[PDB]
């Protein structure tokens, strides 16, 4: 239960002008750069709704996405995952290595550990025998017993981000998407965002980069959400911004709105018609429920109940930054 | 005991006029059972030196050491490096690597890793360390922390070490074809490696003689002057300077800043020392190079030092030529080379505004 001070400090909180600016670039204030890719994470942090249509059968359907990070080397693609998690109700971090098929599972497996949470699951590429082993607890949404599978199933709500290496280590810029991750087409259309990121040596970033770094030691959604130099964006301390997740995911459930749904279909007939003809991951049906999945998001993050036409515009730019976006 | 200090005082205060000279007597003494090897020798102290740890406050936490790896052909004398700095540090544990199973190399029980909080930890055999476990210790690396969930426990155990490795050569090795082909290890991992030094030998008829007489006339420190140092003594000068903490400058972080900007992209930028994690480096060896010579203020000196090694540690490509380390003997006067050193490298890489202050500097001295 929360005391009355968490109550106005929440209330004081949601105050803020731009509420989406100082939690996007509060989540890990040490890394520079990478706007979209935090944006992410937070949208995975709260989640989406549950829906339990026909409450005669229901065979409900899961409400929380599944994130994907792949990229070169020294990006700084490992503390990104170490703030997310650290800021959560509940949360686990669980090497790649160590873990075998009867440590991610129940044998309390680290999914059932992270019950109404985050498991984030570092170095995913070099799993080379659990990965048929998850496809069912990520889908179904729960999971029974590992011993002959006898009944006695458990429930396993669980928000998988995992980031790993393309298999040549550095990617190279001239293949095919498919062969240079070494994966099938089933496991890698679970995942509702998988980031592909590049190292290019650039100009202007790498000085302005180096200049950080030499400090800490001693439109489109792109630019509103970059900080220009000569203001004070002093960020939340993660002390309290943990007390506002637990807020926000058990006192408002949103819901879609009709302005909302025009856009998402006419995206989704757009990709369709398109990508059925050129080469790329089949768009099946999941991904029209994604939209609305990540769409729920944002209007979670502002406290409110709706989805407007301005909400609905931003998961389209995020979205084209794996699909259309970065396919060529 | 003030004894300490005061006889550690007295060291560096006779040698103000030659600076360099009371670093040239401190690295004499590390391995005196080997001839020469002038980089190899300066590379271990300052890797043993240490650094710095920096967190940030809400969650993270930045490396504060440093690592080495040594490759060269069979009879060359890596074995007795690692042997030698075993026994300096206070704790240490020594391992033979492939001989030595998971529970070491991580958490079962305590391991290897786990067991050598702030000590080294020397790995010996490392071409065929058991891919698994060669790939299981990543995180152990660059973290500093293990983090594993099995058999249902959760349990995070903390574990600072400075890894000191030496692996052979597999398959005749060749001046091209970067470590990357020649040993066949992953980017990922062979970039979290500060210093990679190429020990190779060649023809030469003159190192082999000095080399014969040294062995064959049973002749051990050959500067019969009873200057040395006691073991005693050295490990408390590299228990002691453990303490001081150096602060950055301004005469100083502009040259690394520079020399990484044009660094990043002259024509190759090799394919995986030039990431970020050079100029995170590049400081760690600095700052640990001004901790070896009693103050805390690093200056000019000290960069324009840490600079050479780095720049001949990229074996091959590189922007001013590659020396081997076999083939190295102190120098008589090092001033004189330190005085060409600060003008030849101050030149290309675009700062006259300091020459002039530092030639001034060398000359009321
Ligand atoms: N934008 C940045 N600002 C500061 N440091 C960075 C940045 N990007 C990467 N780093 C450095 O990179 C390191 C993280 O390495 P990382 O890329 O996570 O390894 P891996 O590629 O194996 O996941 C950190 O120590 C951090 O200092
Ligand atoms: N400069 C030197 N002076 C005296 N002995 C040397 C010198 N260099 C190498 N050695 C001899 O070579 C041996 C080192 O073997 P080493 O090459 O370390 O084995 P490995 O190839 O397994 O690493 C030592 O026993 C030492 O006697
Ligand atoms: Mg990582
Ligand atoms: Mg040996």
């Amino acid at each position: 239960e929360f005391s009355l001070k968490d109550l106005y400090a929440i209330q004081e909180i949601q105050a803020e002008e731009n509420l989406f600016k100082l939690i996007v670039n509060s989540l890990c204030p040490v890394i520079f750069g990478h706007e979209l890719v935090k944006a992410g994470l937070a949208l995975a942090l709260f989640g989406g709704s549950q829906k339990y249509a026909d409450d005669k059968n229901r065979i409900p359907i899961r409400g929380d996405p599944h994130i994907l990070v792949v990229g070169d080397p020294g990006l700084g693609k490992s503390q990104m995952l170490q703030a997310a998690c650290n800021v959560a109700p509940r949360g686990v971090y669980v090497c790649g290595n160590t873990t075998t098929t009867s440590g991610l599972t129940v044998t309390a497996g680290a999914l059932v550990l992270g019950d109404q949470g985050i498991c984030g699951i570092d170095q995913f590429d070099k799993m080379g025998n659990q990965h048929q082993a998850l496809l069912e607890a990520m889908e179904q949404q729960s999971i029974s017993l590992a011993k002959a599978g006898v009944v006695c199933s458990l429930p396993a709500r669980t928000s998988i981000i995992a980031a790993a290496n393309p298999v040549g280590g550095h990617y190279n810029k001239a293949k095919t998407v498919s062969e240079n991750l070494k994966m099938g087409s089933a496991l890698l259309s679970r995942f509702d965002l998988v980031f592909i990121l590049l190292d290019t040596p650039n100009e202007h970033h790498d000085h302005l980069l180096s200049e950080h770094v030499i400090a800490i030691r001693a439109k489109p959604l792109s630019e509103r959400l970059k900080v220009v130099p000569g203001e004070t964006i002093d960020p939340i301390p993660h002390q309290l911004l943990r007390k506002y997740i637990g807020y926000a995911r058990q006192y408002v459930y949103p819901r879609l709105s009709t302005e909302a749904a025009r856009v998402l279909q006419d995206f989704y007939l757009e990709l369709r018609k398109q990508s059925q003809r050129l080469n790329s991951s089949p768009i099946t049906t999941r991904q029209l429920e994604s939209l609305i999945r990540l769409t729920e998001a944002r209007a979670r993050l502002e406290l409110r109940e709706e989805a407007t036409k301005e909400d609905a515009e931003d998961i389209v730019e995020i979205m084209k930054y794996s699909m259309l976006g970065t396919y060529s | 005991d003030e004894e300490v200090q005061k006889e550690f005082e007295d060291f560096w205060e006779y040698y103000k006029s030659d600076p360099f000279a009371g670093r040239n007597v401190i690295l004499a003494s590390l391995c005196p059972q080997v001839f020469g090897m002038y980089l190899v020798k300066l590379a271990v102290a300052m890797v043993l030196a240490g650094g710095i740890q920096r967190t940030d406050a809400t969650g993270t936490r930045v490396r504060g050491e440093s690592h080495l790896l040594l490759v060269g052909d069979p009879g060359t004398g890596k074995s007795q490096f690692l042997k030698y700095a075993a026994k300096i540090t206070p704790r240490s544990v020594l391992t033979t690597g492939i001989g030595s199973t998971s529970a070491g190399l991580t958490v079962t029980e305590a391991g290897a890793l786990v067991l050598a909080d702030a000590g080294l930890c020397c790995i010996d055999q490392f071409n065929s360390l058991k891919e698994h476990d060669r790939t299981s210790i990543h995180e152990a690396m660059e973290q500093q922390t293990i983090s594993v969930a099995k058999a249902g426990l959760v349990c995070k155990l903390n574990t600072r070490t400075t890894i000191l490795a030496a692996t052979n050569p597999k398959g005749q090795y060749d001046p091209q074809e970067s470590v990357s082909v020649n040993i066949a290890l992953g980017s990922p991992l062979l970039s979290r490696f500060d210093l990679i030094l190429v020990l190779l030998d060649t023809k030469n008829e003159d190192w082999d003689r000095i080399i014969s007489s040294f062995i064959l006339e049973n002749k051990g420190y050959p500067s019969k002057s009873e200057k040395l140092w006691s073991m005693e003594k050295m490990k408390t000068y590299f228990c002691l300077i453990r303490n001081l903490q150096p602060t950055l400058s301004d005469v100083g972080n502009q040259v690394l800043l520079r020399y990484y900007q044009m660094q990043r992209q002259s024509d190759c930028r090799n394919a995986a020392r030039t990431t970020i994690r050079l100029l995170e480096s590049l400081i760690r060896l600095a700052e640990a190079h001004a901790r070896l010579m009693f103050r805390d203020t690093v200056t000019l000196e000290d960069a324009i030092t840490v600079v050479s090694v780095m720049e001949s540690s990229m074996q091959g490509g590189a922007l001013l030529g590659g020396v081997n380390a076999l083939h190295t003997s102190f120098p008589e006067n090092p001033g004189e080379q330190y005085q060409r050193q600060c003008e030849l490298i101050l030149e290309k890489l675009e700062l006259q505004s300091l020459l002039s202050e530092e030639l001034r500097r060398l000359e009321r001295l």
